[PDB]
């Protein structure tokens, strides 16, 4: 069964490969999570850090890929940085050619099609990840818009990542119904993170610390990570209420 | 570029890929090869299942190399235009740098080493061919006649044949050729070539064909009529 | 490096190519579409499955626009059809408007989307493409048509047809309804008709995915002054106008 | 077993089977020995035949003035890899007007026969070899292997039987490496070192091979009956 | 790469652009040159980039039609492949980076104007790949006699009536006082929200007077030798 | 199955089997540690005396790239060798075109996709190495541990090859017991200590210890080795801790 | 614009006699009217008992030389020790002198 | 590495055979029956289309035969998507002749050169080949009006009348009856039209599901002239012929 | 399937040791060398009688000083040849000389191991090269496909050279004259040799520094066969 051992079609016409990659995502056992408010787009990922040897300031799947643009990974390190590291290229080549910086769409777009490849052409592997690149669009405003190894991509209001990704998921989903809206309606953007921790709380069920955090936020002209202190205040303000 | 090893060496010292070839050779149409004092003759057999052919159209057994060079052979039809359009053009190249037609030597020698070349390349297969070529030097009137295979050796040959039932008709040949005193004419060459195609064919009506090569580039087939004629001959010399 | 310099799609002893055949069945199983050729104009159609409701469905466009006088629309494996909408598109240009200075007749432009698709089907280190696609358009000296092409490279022209999910009933029902003298808001008014049929959960136009090659829009041109240039014949139809057409229906 | 097709599979266990299948191959070829002083360094080979009308295969190569090794295994691979320390000794001269280090030498071979044990379509080279010199650091003595390892030492031996010559300069380490300004003391303590290897046969006057290089020594190789004084 | 050809044609001409309260024109003459002699009396020298990005020439006309249709195929693609309405930015920098590669072998000099979702926007690019920017531009060979009358009337906020009143008043000083420039003028407004208008032979100030006579021949002057139907059918 | 033939290949459990059996090939090597301390980077490692034949101090495993970096590893050693001859490439292209002498994180990352790549085809062989390095920068002391899936992290200690536990377990005390910070010339009497530990993994064959440090204050930034009195101090200062 | 070449002057002398042969050159190194060197030698021993001066240009004197010397040293590892014989010296530098036959040594050379 | 996946199409098998070439013959054998029939005075093409839907574009379609130049023409049987690759080789080799000698390309050269392609992918590369059959029908003024076939080997021969595709043992047992060397266009069209009405797997043989063409020297005055059937043109030639 | 250029666990080449075995199916070639010449003869073996025989060319000139018999698939020494007739003669355009024996083995077996995934597969054929020159004198080398070449007294390779090469070690000594060697092949050939042993199935060549290398006519062979069966009779 060497159908089963490179990108090509399965009798019932399927790729296992590309099926397997899925599988990879998960492997470090972390969840993600994007929500968008009314000038922000926020991204919440968890951090666990196992190895009391470790330095704790070095380990993140959080990546800034440009000024504007921000990508959360869900998937192994290397596979993660492979991607990271390509991201980057392809936006500044954009901004050198075109003349404007890329929008998160077309990045997550030519990120799919680089993921479609490696699905049809034999000799290069799937990445086992999920990228979900963020930001605050001069055009479209707040945007989300995640990639998976099949190639597969699309926008949108809000999305989660990773082993309890469904739990998250159907989480939003309700909020979504009660609320009436496509976005968090919030002004601020520290309002719009503590809102991202706080039903990450209620689906997983887990309690979070300073350290068992990390997060990235989009504004305009600008996509930043907070520190260990910059989300200590904000678990501060939900604790208050 | 596809670069696989298709012929290579097995645990008992055959290379399986040139001898699957030969088994391609012995799957053709035969063809054989008979000279004798002054002139060299190859027949060639063409299997009868085929009815509604075009033979105006329809190519050749027997391919013209040079003027004075010929080119029969048994196994894949495809593979052998491949070698005929090497040797024509090595046969021009070779009259334009020495002035002068090549030797029928020097055309199988040319032709075998392409052979060869396939059988250590990488990503190709060798020539289900094997090749009969004849013909006169230039300025000689002594007869050549060499045969090649997809192994790449070649050799000289006082008469010969390839293909499919060639080791009935090379049985006949080996009692019925003289070292000594070879065929003295063209007609007496011409039709041993017959008698031995007629102990394989079946009938020699449009399966026989007949190539006459003369020194000094004089070559020429020969019609239905002509070979039905020595067809004739034979058969009521055998009644006896 | 690539060394897979070697065909992936091979001949079976009895006589299939095993990996075009495993690609059909992977558009069996992907999401129907259809379309349907008009008098004075052509109709395409699909579901827009969505992978979850929190995914924003209009920024994942199943029906794309290749020329202005051209659109299309597929179904099976949504990222092969991406790309080779990038590469149609693309070729449409290249291989066409840089010489004659006019954009591709149907026919031709489908013509060079299968060329791609062959090769794919004997290049070396490489799967068929596991999508079907409808391409309907319009040009000068042909009028409308509608063409459907397979993995293996191979196009046919349909007076209406559709691929995928459920197209075996889906052909029957146009079989009944098809006539030579339809009107183009017939043929919309017929192919909402058959694709509530394989739908199976909300039927809207926020759902549905149509777009049409009809008349000239001059007011989507974006410019005004050239006689001669009148606008693209390729329009998509709107979430609006479709929910118009289904109280009616 | 099923992770011995090629050099690019490991093995579950972390194995790589080629590079040990070519591992093998020296241990089948003619025992080689090599030992050092402080002034000097020296190479003695056992060299071997077919039959009696053949010839005894070299087993010794001399790759600069001041540099070079005898071989065990595959010969093709020896002149391979003695022809590239050739040009590299000869590249450090031209350009620099430098005499390559002996362990420049060591580490530019590692280097090389690591390329061919991590890339698909090629294999490990088959040969190990032993490279003696003199250099701007006193004297010095190799051991190659086609697994990339490359180690210094006082002595060794490689090839067939080379146990028992490895042991007995693991005895002598301290009379022979104080051999210094005596070149024929310290080819004697070798000849003797490879003669715990002998099995059957002696060393005969075409059978030996010994080469030698040092202080005011250059590189050179002694045959036939250059080496009767030894025997 | 060859330096130059004589042959090839590079026309005279009077090109301009001037920015508005909301949005930009262009324009431009309509002669083409053949050294000395007039080739084309009334051609068109403004060009669609994209449906409301358009392009001014002058040079080597060959070069600025190839040019400006290649950057527009690319723009096209680029729109499609992105969702997205195009730059003109995106022109510019795709325009600059083809004409550097080239050293100035391709004599193509450019005024682009347009607008898109950025704003309305006005630039001009030199053969060699450099760019500059401004509210008013000139080129050809009648730019000094267009840029003079630029430089006299042109002034902040102008309306959109006040700037095709300048583009033109700049042109027709290119159409009267350069040789290289003449004929009609061409005009292109492109504002913010709307579409672009293209405004061929906005104005037409060199009509042919009529003919004082008639060259109409008799029929049967001309002698004939041969006389034969042409098969053009199948 | 037949997934862990190849390299490249994803298991239905969405592993590289290929991978991890190069883990195996580092598990089998020698011991090889890494400190970081107040400002800068300590290494040490383990040699096997294989043999009384082996020339003491002349087979040095410790490898510099540029000359703020060091570089050790356990596993196959030549891919050591290959991979510390890339990562000089990189460092001196990065010298090049920007001027200044590559940051850590900057170089490790250069590695790491380096090491990546090499598990994105079947047609090359993963690395059989764990590479501990890092070194002084503009931003201060850097610690690196990679391994052959291209995976890396920062570390306060890393230890990798056969005594790995051991060492781990020795170097998770040192974090504990001196929050504040470990000086320079302490970490190279813990790294010879913490090797001589982790022997107790090996003891068969008796061995020689080898240390090198990065330091802002003891070596003014740059890459030297650990020799003479201040390693014989190291050795003496192990050798009291055993017994 | 860039001229490769240059003048370093010197000359040079060969003769031959019955059972010896010698090769002179002065030791003068100059460019234009100026003096570089009053002692660089230009007459080398290549081994094998051949002596060779290429007198010119020295850098592509040196050059030649330097890689003649090499060749000598090529000859012994591929063909067993054997001493390159004057004949064949002269034949080996006239495919060296050749190889650059359209960017050539200018030198005058004297083996 | 690689070497694992590599399925060998350019190998022999143990009997001298090509495996790609037999399977991609039987492939062949399922497709559509293509006949070709030489007149004295023309040539004929008919070719049966491959199961049709009511719903197909007939008039604007093309499946089984193809315009090379003006001269020459060919019925396909096999992959349409291959055959194409094909043709546009055959069609720009055609006029690189043209180009070359100002003079049309005689038949045989184009269909050997057409042929080597094939041959080509039995031989080398580590490609399959292309899974096609032709029917080569044209004119040229060496030899007159010819008829060829060429196949996946890369094999090509010339006839008289000839069939290609599925039932061609049936098919060429019926034209080795009825076919007769002095023959006219209008006979050799009813012995097309009336040899696919006995071999079709179909129940009845009807216009919408056949393609048609000859290529006759009926134009004005020594010259030939090729004509593609339309429908309506299949639809009174199967009546005048008594099959409808 | 498998690597081109795999090892297997015993230590060798698969594909250079399985080149071998087609070796020792060839037909028999031997080589004698003295003080006096070399001496080089082979069986030809014709697959059938109307195969004409002196067509068949199992011993190749070099250069006049340098001569090489073959045995396994002889179409493979074609390109070895060529490239050892190229080697000598390029030799002598940059040195102005003859090449020596041993270095013009040399050249030949370096082709050998450029096989792998260069050519697809080993050589199958084995050479026994012959010549002279002022070095090291009279000279015979044995170069297989496997990269490696030993210099022998006498050699035998192909179908019989098992049994040839005992016999051989027997007989040779380091005084025999030329005539004495010429016998001493067609005498081991005769033994080994399938069919019987005559002028026409059989050929020897010599090479001396006086005259060169030199393949015998049938004339002069067919004399040396009965001089050879005379002097056996004759105790
Ligand atoms: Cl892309």
């Amino acid at each position: 069964g060497y159908d089963r051992h490179i990108t090509i079609f399965s009798p019932e016409g399927r790729l296992y490969q590309v099926e397997y990659a899925f599988k990879a995502t998960n492997q470090t056992n972390i969840n993600s999570l994007a929500v968008r408010g009314k000038d922000c787009t926020v991204v919440i990922s968890q951090k666990k850090v196992p190895d009391k040897l470790l330095d704790p300031t070095t380990v993140s799947y959080i990546f800034c890929i440009s000024r504007t643009i921000g990508m959360v990974v869900n998937g192994p390190i290397p596979d993660a940085r492979n991607a990271a590291l390509r991201a980057k290229a392809e936006a500044a080549e954009f901004r050198y050619k075109y003349g404007y910086d890329m929008p998160c769409d077309v990045l997550a777009k030519r990120m799919a099609n680089l993921s479609q490849i490696y699905t049809q052409r034999a000799y290069m592997r799937p990445l086992g990840v999920i990228l979900t690149f963020v930001s605050v669009d001069e055009e479209l405003g707040p945007s989300i818009y995640k990639t998976d190894p099949a190639g597969y991509y699309v926008g949108y209001k809000a999305t989660a990542t990773g082993p309890k990704q469904q739990e998250i998921t159907t989480n939003l989903e309700n909020h979504f119904k009660k609320s009436k809206i496509d976005h968090i309606n919030e002004e601020s953007w520290e309002k719009v993170v503590e809102f991202a921790i706080t039903h990450m709380i209620d689906a997983l069920g887990t309690e979070f610390s300073k350290n068992d955090l990390e997060v990235g936020v989009a504004t305009k002209d600008k996509f930043f990570t907070l520190s260990a202190e910059n989300i200590e205040e904000r678990l501060v303000a939900i604790a208050e209420q | 570029g596809y670069d696989r090893a298709l012929s290579i060496f097995s645990p008992d010292g055959h290379i399986f890929q040139v001898e699957y070839a030969l088994e391609a050779v012995k799957r053709g149409t035969c063809a054989v090869g008979v000279k004798g004092k002054n002139c060299v003759v190859l027949g060639c057999e063409r299997r009868s299942t085929l009815k509604l052919q075009d033979t105006r159209i329809t190519p050749s057994k027997v391919s013209k190399i040079d003027s004075h060079v010929v080119l029969s052979f048994s196994g894949l039809n495809a593979d052998s235009r491949i070698l005929i359009e090497k040797a024509r053009v090595e046969a021009q190249s070779h009259r334009l740098t020495l002035e002068d037609p090549v030797t029928v030597e020097y055309l199988t020698r040319y032709v075998a080493g392409v052979q060869q070349r396939y059988t250590q390349s990488g990503g190709v297969r060798p020539f289900g061919v094997s090749t009969l070529i004849a013909g006169f030097d230039p300025r000689d009137d002594e007869p050549k006649l060499y045969q090649t295979e997809p192994s790449g050796i070649y050799s000289s040959w006082s008469a010969q044949t390839i293909g499919r039932n060639s080791k009935t008709v090379r049985e006949f040949l080996e009692k019925n050729y003289d070292r000594k005193e070879p065929p003295a004419t063209v007609e007496e060459c011409v039709k041993l070539t017959v008698r031995s195609l007629l102990e394989v064919v079946q009938t020699g009506a449009k399966n026989i064909e007949i190539t006459v090569v003369k020194p000094d580039s004089d070559i020429v087939a020969l019609s239905s009529e002509e070979i039905n004629q020595y067809v004739t001959q034979i058969e009521q010399e055998k009644q006896e | 490096t690539d060394r897979y310099s070697f065909s992936l799609t091979t001949f079976s002893p009895s006589g299939k190519l095993g990996q075009i055949d495993y690609a059909l069945t992977a558009v069996k199983q992907g999401v129907t579409s259809l379309g349907i050729k008009a008098t004075n104009g052509v109709v395409i159609a699909t579901e827009k499955k969505s992978s979850s409701p929190l995914a924003m469905s209009e920024t994942l466009s199943k029906v794309s626009l290749l020329t202005p006088d051209i659109g299309a629309v597929y179904s099976g494996m949504g990222p092969d059809y991406r790309v080779l909408v990038d590469k149609s598109r693309k070729v449409a240009h290249t291989s066409y408007k840089r010489i004659y200075g006019e954009y591709p007749p149907t026919k031709l432009l489908v013509s060079e989307v299968a060329k791609i698709m062959q090769e794919a089907t004997q290049s070396g280190g490489v799967r068929p493409f596991g999508v079907s696609l409808l391409i309907a358009g319009h040009d000068e000296f042909n009028g409308f048509s509608l063409y459907q092409v397979d993995p293996s490279g191979s196009y046919f022209p349909w007076k209406a047809t559709a691929i995928g999910k459920g197209s075996v009933a889906a052909k029957t029902f146009l079989e009944k309804r098809w006539n030579d003298e339809l009107e183009l808001e017939d043929a919309i008014h017929i192919a909402l008709l058959t694709l509530k049929e394989s739908v199976e959960g909300e039927f809207n136009g926020d759902t549905i995915e149509l777009a049409i090659i009809g008349d000239e829009n001059p007011d989507l041109l974006g410019y005004t002054g050239i006689p001669t240039d009148k606008g693209p014949r390729f329009r998509k139809l709107t979430s609006q106008e479709i929910n118009d057409r289904l109280e009616a229906l | 077993n099923n992770y011995d097709g090629d050099t690019v599979t490991f093995s579950p266990t972390g194995r790589l089977f080629q590079v040990e299948y070519a591992l093998e191959a020296i241990k089948q070829g003619s025992v080689t020995v090599g030992l050092r002083s402080n002034t000097h360094a020296v190479l003695v080979a056992l060299k071997r035949n077919a039959d009696e009308l053949s010839s005894y295969q070299k087993k010794i190569i001399k790759c600069d003035e001041h540099m070079g090794l005898s071989l065990a295994g595959l010969a093709p691979d020896a002149r391979v890899l003695s022809n590239y320390l050739r040009q590299q000794c000869n590249y450090s001269s031209l350009v620099f007007n430098r005499k390559l280090a002996v362990e420049r030498a060591g580490h530019l071979l590692c280097d090389k026969a690591q390329k061919n044990t991590q890339s698909y379509g090629g294999r490990p080279y088959g040969v190990g070899l032993l490279i003696i010199g003199y250099d701007k650091s006193g004297a010095h003595l190799l051991e190659f292997q086609p697994s990339g390892n490359v180690t210094e030492l006082y002595g060794t031996a490689i090839g067939a039987r080379s146990q028992g010559a490895k042991t007995y300069l693991e005895r002598t380490l301290d009379t022979f490496i104080k051999i210094d300004g005596n070149p024929d003391e310290l080819i004697k303590a070798g000849v003797e070192a490879i003669s715990q290897s002998l099995r059957d046969e002696s060393l005969t006057v075409d059978n030996l091979s010994i080469a030698i290089v040092g202080k005011d020594t250059p590189f050179t190789i002694y045959d036939g009956e250059a080496v009767a004084k030894y025997i | 790469n060859s330096h130059t050809q004589p042959k090839a044609t590079s026309t005279g001409a009077t090109i301009v652009g001037v920015k508005f309260n909301n949005g930009v024109v262009i324009a431009a003459d309509t002669r083409s040159t053949q050294g000395p002699i007039v080739a084309d009396k009334n051609c068109a020298k403004l060009h669609r980039i994209s449906p409301k990005i358009w392009c001014a020439g002058a040079g080597t006309a060959a070069d600025t039609e190839a040019v400006t249709q290649l950057i527009g195929s690319n723009i096209e693609l680029h729109s499609l492949y992105t969702s997205r309405e195009p730059r003109v930015v995106s022109a510019l920098q795709m325009l600059k980076q083809h004409l550097f590669k080239y050293q100035g072998h391709i004599g193509a000099y450019l005024i682009v104007a347009g607008v898109d979702p950025t704003g309305s926007h006005l630039f001009s690019i030199h053969a060699h790949g450099s760019t500059d920017v401004g509210y008013y531009l000139s080129l050809g060979s009648g730019s000094l006699a267009a840029m003079a009358v630029l430089e006299s009337h042109w002034k902040q906020d102008l309306t959109k009536e006040e700037a095709i009143k300048l583009a033109s008043d700049a042109i027709q000083a290119g159409i009267w006082n350069d040789l290289g420039s003449g004929s009609n003028v061409d005009v292109c407004v492109m504002e913010i929200g709307k579409d672009a208008e293209y405004l061929r032979n906005y104005l037409t100030p060199n009509v042919r007077e009529e003919k004082q006579k008639s060259y109409k021949f008799p029929r049967g002057t001309t002698a004939v030798l041969k006389e034969s139907i042409v098969n053009i059918c199948d | 199955t037949g997934y862990d033939l190849s390299n490249s290949v994803f298991s239905p459990d969405g592993r590289n089997f290929q991978v991890e059996y190069a883990v195996k090939a580092v598990e089998n090597g020698t011991t090889s540690i890494g400190i970081k301390c107040n400002d800068g980077v300590v290494f040490a490692v383990e040699k096997l005396i294989t043999s009384k034949l082996l020339v003491p101090q002349k087979n040095v495993k410790i490898q510099v790239v540029d000359r703020h970096i060091g570089c050790v590893y356990s596993g196959l050693i030549p891919d050591g060798r290959h991979l510390v001859n890339r990562g000089r490439e990189e460092a001196a292209s990065f010298k090049k075109l920007y001027k200044t002498p590559i940051p850590i994180p900057a170089f490790a990352d250069r590695l790491g996709q380096y090491v990546q790549a090499h598990t994105l085809y079947n047609s090359v062989r993963p690395f059989g190495v764990s590479t501990i390095f890092g070194g002084v920068d503009k931003n201060g002391a850097h610690l690196y541990m990679l391994e052959p899936s291209g995976s890396y992290w920062g570390y306060k200690g890393a230890a990798t090859g056969k005594g790995r536990q051991s060492a781990k377990a020795e170097l998770e005390k040192l974090v504990d017991h001196h929050p504040e910070g470990l000086s320079a010339r302490e970490a190279v009497k813990q790294a010879a200590k913490i090797i001589y530990l982790a022997h107790e993994d090996n003891k068969e064959k008796d061995f020689e210890l080898e240390i090198s440090w990065c330091s802002l204050s003891e070596t003014n930034g740059l890459h030297k080795f650990v020799k003479g009195d201040l390693l014989q101090e190291a050795i003496d200062f192990a050798q009291k801790e055993i017994n | 614009q860039f001229n490769p070449y240059g003048d370093n002057g010197g000359t040079i002398l060969g003769i031959a006699g019955e059972d010896f042969a010698v090769l002179a050159g002065d030791t003068r190194n100059i460019t234009d009217y100026s003096i570089n060197s009053r002692y660089e030698p230009k007459v080398f021993d290549c081994g094998d008992n051949i002596v060779m001066s290429a007198n010119g240009f020295a850098a592509d004197g040196d050059a030649l030389v330097k890689r003649f010397k090499n060749s000598v040293k090529w000859y012994h590892f591929d063909h067993n020790d054997k001493k390159l014989s004057i004949n064949s010296a002269a034949r080996n530098i006239q495919h060296l002198l050749y190889g650059k036959r359209f960017f050539p040594y200018y030198v005058h050379t004297i083996i | 590495g690689s070497r694992r996946y590599d399925s060998r199409t350019t190998i022999f098998s143990p009997e001298g055979r090509l495996y790609q070439v037999e399977y991609a013959l039987e492939s062949i054998s399922h497709a559509g029956t293509a006949i070709g029939i030489m007149a004295s005075d023309g040539i004929v093409l008919a070719a049966e289309r491959k199961v049709t839907s009511t719903l197909l574009e007939q008039d604007t379609s093309t499946e089984k035969l193809y315009k090379l130049n003006d001269k020459i023409a060919v019925a396909v049987a096999g992959l349409t998507a291959d055959a194409e690759i094909l043709i546009n080789t055959a069609r720009i080799h055609a006029q690189n002749y043209l180009k070359t000698y100002n003079e049309d390309i005689p038949v045989e050269i184009l269909v050997r050169r057409l042929s080597d392609i094939k041959q080509g992918y039995t031989q080398h590369g580590g490609l399959r080949p292309f899974g096609v059959s032709f029917i080569y029908a044209g004119y040229d003024d060496r030899y007159g009006y010819q008829l060829y076939t060429s196949n996946p080997s890369g094999n090509y021969t010339g006839w008289k009348a000839i069939s290609v595709g599925a039932n061609t043992s049936a098919a060429q047992t019926l034209l080795q009856m009825d076919y007769k060397d002095d023959m006219k266009v209008d006979d050799a069209i009813e012995l097309a039209l009336k040899t696919l009405s006995k071999t079709t797997d179909s129940s009845a043989l009807t216009y919408d599901r056949l393609e048609f063409a000859t290529i006759r020297k009926g134009a004005n005055d020594g010259e030939v002239y090729q004509k593609i059937f339309k429908p309506q043109e299949i639809k009174d030639i199967l009546v005048k012929t008594g099959i409808t | 399937d498998r690597g081109v250029s795999t090892f297997s666990p015993e230590g060798r080449l698969f594909q250079v040791e399985y080149s071998l075995e087609a070796i020792k199916l060839g037909s028999t070639a031997i080589g004698i060398a003295t003080k006096e010449g070399v001496v080089l003869g082979v069986e030809k073996r014709a697959t059938s009688p109307l195969l004409e025989s002196d067509s068949i060319e199992k011993i190749v000139e070099i250069d006049r000083h340098i001569g090489c018999a073959m045995s396994g698939l002889t179409a493979d020494a074609r390109s070895m040849i060529e490239h050892a007739r190229t080697a000598a003669v390029t030799h002598n355009l940059y040195y102005d000389e003859d090449i020596n024996v041993e270095s013009l083995t040399q050249s030949v077996c370096d082709l050998a191991l450029r096989f792998g995934e260069l050519m697809s597969r080993p050589f199958g054929v084995a050479l026994l090269i012959a010549g002279h020159d002022a070095d090291d004198g009279y000279q015979l080398f044995h170069a297989e496909p496997s990269g490696t070449f030993y210099r022998y007294n006498a050699k035998a390779i192909g179908s019989g050279s098992e049994g040839a090469q005992a016999e051989l070690l027997n007989e040779w000594h380091s005084s025999l004259t030329l005539k004495e060697a010429e016998l001493l092949v067609l005498k081991i050939l005769k033994q080994v040799m399938e069919e019987k042993l005559d002028e026409n199935n059989a050929q020897l060549s010599c090479i001396t520094k006086q005259d060169g290398f030199k393949i015998y006519d049938n004339e002069k062979t067919a004399e040396l066969i009965k001089e050879l069966k005379e002097k056996e009779a004759a105790e």
